[PDB]
RNA sequence: AGCAGAGUGGCGCAGCGGAAGCGUGCUGGGCCCAUAACCCAGAGGUCGAUGGAUCGAAACCAUCCUCUGCUACCA
């Protein structure tokens, strides 16, 4: 069915198909950008330089960028350019449609159990979940994929319109599966060159108080990687809530062990 | 623990790993293995029990008999007794030194700690080899005497050759002690004679005078690769010295001293050095707990001193008191000197070279040998029997005792002359 | 060659195979060392000495001499350093000599 | 041992959330009177183990092992 908001697509935007056939005239090829509706690309407009190979460039079973030139809203002809294309729009298709993918895949176990006797039963979940949770999002860049991510993370987004049945289970599985492990890249930079002997003391003080006003009790991620180098991978959130406790936790070690003898690094 | 350091000293290309073994059972090893590009070069640590069944020959553990695997040519074996528990000796030390010339100032340094020692001899090369009257005349110097002579690598080497080589060493030592010296031929690719050694360093090598009741003084030549494994870091609880003990018990728990010190933060001088204090954790040698540490015996002393300073070989030659020890530490220093009128350590099969070294001028860079110390210091005022030398880092002089002088002839410095500070 | 024309005014051809002569005295089997230009060549002789060998009329253009593979040279009735060359052989021509044991058994092909 | 890569389906390099990806080679065909250049065509097959989501996993994500790259120590 369609994996697109909207049915049909414009005229200037980046799409993508997959090549079906090959014509004379130029390429005859499915969309799996939207629904599998046909479009024409055409010979000239596919590069601006010559072409000795031909299956070497455009072949059958691939994934090609393309621009929507023109569209026949009535009749259904969606004529299709490969000449204005750009490296930066196929990582930004590229990643609409790897999305749109697991998206539908996600709104696919919805019709599992329901009545999907016909093929229009896709697009009657489609139409009535899909665009309340894009178009509130589509604005700022946001795909359907982050109000499942939203939801997972803080259910609210799918308590605040029509919350279906069995599906919230393998929603959250498949959130929590594919969109984790789930990851701090927090590590602590201490350096210390001490001429002190009751240092090993005085580190096992300063290593335990990593983030001020915890509990005695908290796990931590304690890591010796050299002599002087002392990395601490503090309490694991997301890395934008922990940054307080990397940040200030280096001054604790710095500061305790100048206090027992001479002078280290700041 | 340990009752003596007899040291394994010796010129390029006999075979350290073999002999090594067979004395202690223990191997020579050290940073960077990988094996040796010949011979050890590091300055190797090894510890052995030395028992007997009632015979002159030391057992091993299994002691009904011993079958070598040092060639798969022939089958080398030798039978120490019959079994039913074996009398424990004494617990001896090795120290093994650099068998290459380079590492010259090392082997003094390793060598003026041990109280005993064996010239392995190759009879590969020339017969009156440099590197053995080098050895031989600062052993002299330091105050032992107690020397056996080892023919270490005459496996394929005929009959005249290694006669000729013996003959022409103890002719040209004719000034230095080795006639009281026994000169033991053995084998190394089939550990024969071996038996003969062990009646040997029992005999010409038993326990000198040990001085407990005198303060304790350690002299480290080896640092400790403490810590860096798990769990729960960072940094050690601390650091491992290797050293040797020359005088007095130190027990544990005991506080030490490093007494040539860390100078001072912004000097504009040569002075102020500041000794570091630290506490002794751990008594360790052999493989067997000690809450004492009796002197004339290499012990590894953990203290209380943090992982920077032992995460090299930052270490060597430092002497360390227990505490607050009265020995001074100077930084610029009077020594009284002699020179040899050879260069010693360099000598060939042709004239090319090793004569008369001229006479030292001033502001020349010299490695003094001090103790087991190793500083390099230049000459600010040169009079024959009184030059003063100012040193790149203290000298802690536990006594005025002897000295070792070098000069940068080439590439590296060579034994030039000895003396006593004054 | 490739094709080509011209190559017909002229008497095809080919060897219908055929057989057998040796050495004779001063006139016998070497290997082609090197492949110089010009005209002339290199080739050691099976025996131990080197020789430079030459080409023979005829043979000229009528039959190519790649590099490495037995050859029968004629040797000069005075002359030691320059031989010349007779009436090569096939390369399978050469194994049944070998498997039948009058060349010296040394060269690989 | 910290970090990194990989654990062939011809080779070598190993590409990404669709079951050989890229470069190359070998073998065959085409073009040409012929060769080169140029154009096409190939090939038994969980891709070290133990697991989870999944329609599916070298490849989506983990738990383990091994080999190496850089850094480097316990021994």
């Amino acid at each position: 069915c369609r994996f697109y908001q909207h049915k049909f697509p414009e005229v200037e935007d980046v799409v993508m198909v997959n090549v079906r056939s090959i014509a004379e005239m130029g390429a005859y090829v499915s969309l799996l950008e939207y629904n599998n509706i046909e479009g024409m690309i055409l010979l000239s407009e596919l590069s601006r330089r010559r072409i000795r190979s031909i299956n070497k460039l455009i072949r059958i079973g691939r994934n090609e960028c393309v621009v929507v030139i023109r569209v026949d809203k009535e009749k259904g002809y969606i004529d299709l350019s490969k000449r204005r294309v750009s490296p930066e729009e196929a990582i930004k298709c590229e990643d609409k449609f790897t999305k749109s993918k697991t998206v539908y895949s996600i709104l696919r176990h919805v019709a599992e159990v329901l009545e999907y006797t016909k093929d229009e039963q896709l697009e009657s979940l489609f139409q009535r979940t899909a665009w309340v949770f894009d178009d509130k999002y589509k604005r700022p860049g946001y795909g359907a994929y982050d109000a499942f991510k939203h939801a997972v993370s803080d259910p609210s987004i799918l308590d605040s319109l029509d919350l279906n049945e069995d599906e919230r289970e393998v929603l959250i599985n498949n959130i929590n599966r594919r969109l984790t492990p789930q990851a701090v890249k927090i590590r602590a930079d201490i350096e210390v060159a001490c001429y002190g002997y009751e240092g090993i003391d005085a580190v096992k003080e300063a290593l335990r108080a990593g983030l001020n006003c915890s509990t005695e009790t908290m796990p931590i991620k304690i890591n010796l990687i050299a002599p002087p180098r002392y990395v601490m991978t503090t309490t694991t959130l997301e890395r934008t809530e922990g940054l307080s406790v990397l940040n200030q936790a280096m001054a604790v070690i710095k500061e305790k062990i100048e206090e027992k003898r001479g002078v280290f690094n700041v | 623990q340990a009752t003596i350091n007899i040291g394994t000293i010796g010129h390029v290309a006999h075979g350290k790993s073999t002999v090594v073994k067979a004395i202690s059972g223990v191997h020579t090893v050290r940073f960077k293995n990988e094996l040796e590009r010949n011979i050890t070069i590091k300055l190797g640590y090894a510890n052995a029990k030395i028992y007997k069944l009632d015979d002159p020959s030391c057992p091993r553990p299994e002691c009904y008999r011993s079958c070598g695997s040092s060639t798969p040519d022939e089958f080398p074996t030798d039978i120490p007794g019959t079994k039913g528990n074996f009398k424990l000796v004494r617990h001896v030390s090795f120290v093994d030194c650099p068998g290459h010339d380079i590492l010259m100032a090392t082997m003094l340094n390793g060598a003026a700690v041990m109280d005993a020692a064996l010239l392995l001899i190759a009879g590969n090369e020339s017969c009156p080899q440099p590197q053995t009257s080098e050895h031989l005349a600062a052993i002299e110097i330091m105050k032992l005497k107690h020397i056996l002579i080892l023919q270490n690598k005459i496996d394929l080497v005929k009959e005249s050759q290694a006669k000729e080589q013996y003959e022409q060493i103890l002719a040209f030592v004719q000034g230095t002690v080795a006639e009281g010296a026994p000169i033991i031929p053995i084998s190394a690719q089939l550990k024969y004679n071996i038996e003969v050694v062990c009646e040997y360093i029992v005999k010409k090598i038993p326990v000198p005078p040990r001085d407990f009741t005198s303060e304790p003084r350690l002299i480290v030549i080896r640092s400790f690769d403490v810590n860096k494994p798990g769990c729960e870091v960072d940094d050690l609880k601390g650091g491992v010295a290797g050293g040797s003990i020359l005088k007095g018990v130190l027990k544990v728990g005991q506080e030490i001293e490093v007494r040539p010190g860390i100078v001072s933060k912004d000097s504009e001088g040569k002075l102020m050095c500041k000794p570091i204090f630290s506490k002794i954790v751990s008594l360790f040698a052999e493989h067997n707990d000690l809450q004492y540490a009796a002197p004339g015996g290499l012990i590894g002393v953990g203290t209380k001193i943090d992982p920077t300073l032992c995460r090299a070989d930052r270490m060597v030659g430092q002497v360390l008191g227990a505490v607050g020890a009265l020995p001074e530490i100077f930084t610029e220093l009077e020594i009284s000197y002699f020179l040899l009128r050879r260069l010693l350590g360099v000598r060939t099969e042709g004239d090319k070279k090793a004569a008369k070294v001229q006479k030292l001028s001033k502001n020349e860079v010299l490695m003094v040998n001090i103790g087991s110390l190793s500083t390099g210091g230049r000459v600010s005022a040169v009079k024959a029997d009184l030059g003063k030398i100012v040193l790149t880092n203290p000298v802690c002089t536990e006594v005025g005792e002897k000295i070792a002088l070098s000069r940068r002839v080439e590439k590296h410095w060579r034994l030039i002359g000895w003396g006593q500070i004054r | 060659k490739g094709g080509k024309n011209r190559r017909r005014g002229k008497n095809e051809n080919e060897s219908e195979k055929r057989e057998l002569v040796f050495k004779e005295d001063g006139q016998e089997y070497a290997q082609v060392i090197k492949m110089l230009g010009n005209g002339r060549l290199e080739a050691m002789c099976f025996d131990g000495v080197k020789r430079l060998c030459h080409i023979r009329g005829k043979l000229r253009k009528k039959v190519w001499i790649n590099t490495s593979d037995i050859i029968l040279v004629g040797l000069r009735d005075y002359q030691d350093n320059k031989a010349d060359v007779i009436l090569k052989y096939n390369a399978d021509e050469a194994r049944s000599l070998k498997a039948y044991g009058e060349l010296p058994e040394h060269a690989k092909i």
